RNA sequence: AGCAGAGUGGCGCAGCGGAAGCGUGCUGGGCCCAUAACCCAGAGGUCGAUGGAUCGAAACCAUCCUCUGCUACCA
RNA sequence: GCGGCGCGCCUGCUACACCGGACCGCAGGCGUCCCACGGCGGGCUCAGCGAGGACGGAGACCUCCCGCGGAGCAGAAGGGC
RNA sequence: CGGAACGGCGUCGGCCGGUCCCGACA
RNA sequence: GCCUGCCCCUCGCCCGCCCCCCAAACUCCGAAGGGCCGCGCCGCCCCGCCGCUGGCCUGGGCGGGGCGGGCGAAUGCGGGCG
RNA sequence: GUUCGGCCAUCCUACGGCGGAAACUCCUUAACUCGUUCCGAAUUAGGAAGAGAAGCGCCGUCAGGCCCCGCCAGUACUGCGAUCGGAGACGUCGUGGGAACACGGGGUGCCGAACU
């Protein structure tokens, strides 16, 4: 790589997809961001001012500070032996709030709902676990066989 | 001329067609990829014969020219020129390059010296459509072509009528239904989508 | 329908003098004298040695006259052409154009120092309902049912300017 | 013959522009700038002032733009002005300044709907007279409650000197809603020394009054055709100025919203064809031909 | 006379010997780089009632 | 070969945007009994092909064509 | 040695979908040019296809239509609009 | 019993066909 | 076939519909495989501060109590720091 | 139905039909305010003589485009092992992932604030 400029090998990542070419929905600007929210970083080619680098595209981080115009996000880059927390300042047009732990947040409400149900009444993540028994009707049996090469 | 062609045979370098970047390519030898009755009709020539690659080699354009002439001459003598339509289905786009023998490996990017065509297995390198007169002659005519192409190749009678995708049984069935149509050398299954008049 | 009426939208008189400098200025006055409206010059998009042209050279002068002032000028000009036009002259969109040689025949004094000035009269036609393709809001194009047709225009001119085809 | 520019390809690549922009009603670049709030402000609402003029009615609404929709706090239209005195010229320059008085006083009253001590409306009466005095509602000490800050929307209308939309904003500022502005695009600003009288004249339509005289001198017949409702209703050239001072006054006293009745005259709603109806139609043109 | 130009063989293994060392906890909660309005407010806001460390 | 120059009236050469000139050749009109010199004239060049560019390119720059100008030796 | 300059930089690629990846590997640029080719606001739509208009055609300019950008954005290339 | 494009009536094992009590001019 | 021609037949163009093959520096789409983040202390209910914010009885941060509930992927292992 | 929105073609484009009380537009005029390389064309001011012709709304296209789902196909490709064969090119086998175009069928915007 004789050429390693800031925007290098960003022919495909930075570019918009098929018809998305255009301004950003005003939702990008309207969304309210809280300190410590887990936010993904996804660069948009149109807004050249304030773009996250090609490494930072795809990554998911936390917002260190909410500033006027630019969100500041802290993302971990594994440089050789150590992982380093790099704080960067991204424009609001290239960050997208990330569900991320929406699963955990959904589950804690669900666990609390079950705990609540246990107080109200309730008298009496498993990875797969065995199929158990079961009995299947074999009368619809299609005997299949290999087919000759032709 | 030069290079016994063993050097340029099994597919090795990434495809290098003559775009803006690759220039200076000397003109490919094979130019006539359509021969005989290119102006024929779909119903005629219902027997189709194909030469099919059994290797992943790169058959040279000069080699492709020889195979075209060997097949065209034999069918023409044995049966009428208008009893077959010959299609060289591989086109010689890939460009082969030579490090001139006249320094050495320092600066070895090669000037282009040739044009070659990459043929995967199951690709019909050559195909022919013949009327019953040459239904016999074409099979051995294509063997006399097979030798010029390197590697092992098989002569297989297509069970599809002519060059049409449909099988001979289907082409007659679509024709008898009237669903069939003519596009000069080809037919279409239904043509039933679009605004009704 | 009263709202399906045809009206003339505008008439443009264009004089391409051809790199003569003051002559295009005299023709700026000519268009002003015949229309009581200031002219606008033009600049070259392409520069050509054969045509005596350089990029930005002033070659044309054109005023767009819209209204009774314009309608009168079309008919003064057509009298020069003897109220007769080609059937082909009508454009597909629904506008026509003719050209006159000599500003004098229109009914303008030929002071002879001012040059005889050939002009070209193009007449765009509109209908009530056409402020949909020039408005900043809702600029949606006019529907084909309302749009003028070459055939409609030929008859409207027959039922008005009374010209032979 | 002629190639078809609209290929099945041109159609595939086409990105429809945003719904509102494809209709033409919203300038997205401008409103993106207007809805911008520093992220430090977080979820505090930013209030926009919208003034769009229709063919016969100047429409004003104060709105805040949420993530899922737009939420108008309160709105006033020129249709309401006959209730407060003016039945003709519903789109005139004087109606605009008056609609914005309704727009500003309807809101100042609703913000003060529950305060009951020193309220939003109670703190800021606004200019009792109608005048171009460069009135600014936030130049005062304020503190605790301060003037609601809205931002004027000219929409797709050019910000012309003397524009009707501009009168509406002066009407809102005169009520007391602090809409930031400079008195340069209002009539009578001649570099330094704003002519308050020219704005006072326009907001108390005297310009229409002079035109009424021009027609009453040149040709009475045109003046019946060009001023039919003005002749039909008893709106004299002289009386309109008295009417305007009452119209401004009526608004200040009770500006609350009263709803006219709504009859939903929904249309025929011809139904879409069924697949069998669609297939029979194919059959008819298979039968005829 | 021509030495190898570049290799990354056995670079990832070398890093993994004591690799994936997370960047401390001070960095995670550090006030470095934050808005000089957020922090200036925080320091004054903190100096009230139980949080105040004023003498 | 690499690397560096050169392509223009028929010929030999000039030519920096924007002029394509000279000398001769050539085709006339005289001057001489004629032919030369001589005088009065005219016409001469896709500025080597393919491009590109400023927005008009011998020129500016590549790519080819076509020639020319000089070049490890030594184990 | 000579010829080069991956001897400071950049775009597309080899690079094998995070990032990283070598070569006197490829196809190429830079060392400048702009008080406007700058900032900002307002207004506008471009290249064209077809069609029409004294001179007027392979092109002069004026009009229409339909125009997802086929224009333009100093200069390499990729983006972006 | 390094090796190929190719040949082979060496010897086994398949496949696609047919002719064959009508016996594969009689 | 025609003062000549505009009296026209056949091909090249243009345009449509097919069709043979393709592209490191083409892309409608688009895998494998990888990268980044999460997987425990949640809610309710008040209170204190702030020059930071704002029409406000506003947000938001940083704290103090109470009232609730807990341990809520598999497997293996003590980690961290100079 | 209007104004403002949200996501941004199931919403688009082209061609028919059908409509309006109100609404929207079209429309009518330039005394002014402003406004056009010239032109009230746009635009700005002032209106109400007209109007469904248009825009717009609802329906129609063996309509294109678009979205959905089938089929393509366990195919192409590739992850992981193989003393798997093969002279190689490549291809198999166990253990895992799985396209795409075509082609077939169906559809063809909905969501909130203020209003009336």
């Amino acid at each position: 790589t004789h050429s390693q400029g800031y925007r290098c090998k960003t022919r495909y990542c930075f570019a918009r997809k098929f018809r998305r070419h255009g301004m950003a929905n005003l939702t990008t600007y309207n969304r309210v961001y809280k300190l410590g929210q887990y936010v993904n970083i996804k660069v948009n080619g149109a807004y050249h001012k304030g773009m996250p680098h090609r490494y930072y595209n795809g990554r998911t981080g936390t917002i260190f500070n909410i500033g006027p115009r630019a969100l500041g996000v802290q993302i971990q880059k594994r440089v050789r032996g150590r992982i380093m927390l790099k704080r960067i300042n991204v424009r609001l047009e290239h960050v997208h709030p990330s569900d991320c732990r929406k699963n955990h947040l959904e589950r804690v409400a669900a666990n609390d709902a079950a705990r609540r149900l246990a107080k109200e009444t309730g008298q009496p993540r498993q990875n797969a676990l065995p199929r158990a028994a079961h009995v299947v009707s074999i009368a619809s049996a299609i005997d299949i066989t290999p087919l000759k090469y032709d | 001329g030069r290079r016994p062609a063993r050097c340029y045979r099994y597919q090795k370098n990434k495809p290098y067609p003559k775009s803006r970047f690759c220039r200076g390519v000397p003109d490919p030898k094979i130019r006539y990829f359509d021969l005989g009755n290119r102006r024929a009709k779909v119903n005629d020539f219902p027997y189709c014969f194909h030469l099919l690659s059994g290797e992943k080699e790169q058959v040279s354009s000069e080699a492709l020219e020889a195979c075209r002439i060997a097949c065209n001459k034999y069918i023409a003598k044995k049966a009428g020129k208008d009893s077959f339509h010959l299609r060289i289905r591989v086109h010689p786009f890939h460009v082969i390059r030579i490090n001139k023998m006249l320094t050495g490996m320092r600066g070895a990017w090669g000037k282009p010296q040739g044009t070659v065509a990459r043929v995967s297995i199951g690709q019909p390198l050559l195909s022919v459509r013949c009327r019953a007169s040459a239904k016999d002659y074409v099979k051995d005519a294509l063997r006399r072509a097979k030798f010029k192409i390197p590697g092992r190749q098989a002569i297989v009678e297509s069970r599809n009528w002519g060059f049409t995708e449909f099988t001979k049984e289907e082409y007659e069935d679509l024709r008898e239904r009237g669903e069939l149509q003519y596009d000069g050398n080809n037919a279409h299954r239904i043509s039933r989508k679009g605004p009704l008049n | 329908n009263p709202m399906r009426r045809i009206r003339i939208e505008k008439l443009v008189l264009n004089i391409c003098i051809g790199g003569e400098g003051d002559a295009l200025t005299k023709a700026a006055k000519v268009l002003q004298q015949l229309t009581d409206q200031e002219p606008t010059f033009s600049k070259s998009r392409l520069t050509i040695r054969g045509f005596g042209i350089r990029r930005g050279q002033k070659i044309s002068t054109h005023v767009t006259v819209r209204g009774e002032k314009a309608r009168e000028i079309i008919e003064r000009g057509l009298r020069v052409k003897n109220f007769e036009l080609p059937y082909s002259c009508f454009s597909t969109t629904g506008n026509f154009g003719f050209g006159i040689t000599e500003h004098i025949d229109l009914g303008i004094k030929y002071d002879p120092s001012m040059g005889i000035y050939g002009m070209d009269f193009y007449v765009v036609l509109s209908r009530p309902g056409f402020r949909v393709n020039k408005r900043r809001a809702q600029q949606q194009h006019v529907g084909a049912s309302h749009k003028i047709t070459p055939d409609e225009a030929r008859a409207w001119v027959e039922r008005e300017f009374e010209v032979v085809y | 013959w002629v190639k078809v520019q609209k290929t099945r390809s041109y159609f595939k690549r086409f990105q429809v522009q945003f719904r509102r922009r494809r209709e033409g009603k919203t300038d997205y670049q401008a409103r993106k700038a207007l809805i911008i709030q520093d992220k430090n402000k977080y979820a505090t609402p930013r209030y926009r002032f919208v003034v769009r003029r229709t063919n016969k009615d100047i429409i004003c609404q104060v709105t805040a733009a949420e993530l899922t929709k737009d939420r108008v706090v309160c709105a006033a239209y020129s249709h309401e002005l006959p209730r407060y005195g003016i039945p003709v010229g519903l789109t005139n320059y004087a109606a605009a300044y008056a609609t914005g008085l309704l727009c500003g006083r309807r809101l100042l009253e609703k913000l003060s709907v529950g305060i009951k001590e020193n309220a939003l409306a109670q703190l800021y009466p606004g200019l009792d007279k109608a005048t171009g005095e460069e009135y600014h509602p936030d130049e005062n000490e304020n503190e605790e409650v301060h003037a609601f800050k809205a931002f004027l929307d000219i929409g797709l209308a050019r910000a012309s000197t003397g524009a009707r939309v501009f009168a509406a904003m002066k009407g809102a500022v005169d009520a007391g809603l602090n809409i930031p502005h400079s008195m340069k695009r209002f009539p009578g600003y001649s570099k330094d020394g704003f002519d308050s009288s020219a704005l006072r004249d326009r907001i108390m339509g005297k310009h229409v009054g002079d035109y009424m005289a021009e027609l009453k001198a040149e040709d009475e017949e045109t003046y019946r055709k060009r001023f039919s409702k003005y002749i039909a209703a008893k709106v004299e050239p002289l009386r309109l100025e008295a009417m305007y001072t009452k119209a401004h006054a009526a608004i200040r006293a009770n500006p609350q919203a009263v709803k006219a009745k709504f009859e939903i005259k929904k249309p025929v709603r011809q139904a879409r064809l069924t697949l069998k109806e669609r297939k029979e139609r194919i059959d008819a043109k298979k039968l005829e031909a | 006379a021509k030495l190898k130009n570049h290799t990354s063989k056995n670079q990832n293994r070398k890093d993994h010997r004591n690799g994936i060392k997370k960047p401390k906890k001070s960095a995670y909660t550090s006030h470095k780089g934050m808005c000089p309005k957020y922090l200036r407010n925080l320091r004054r806001s903190r100096a009230n009632d139980p949080r105040q460390s004023l003498r």
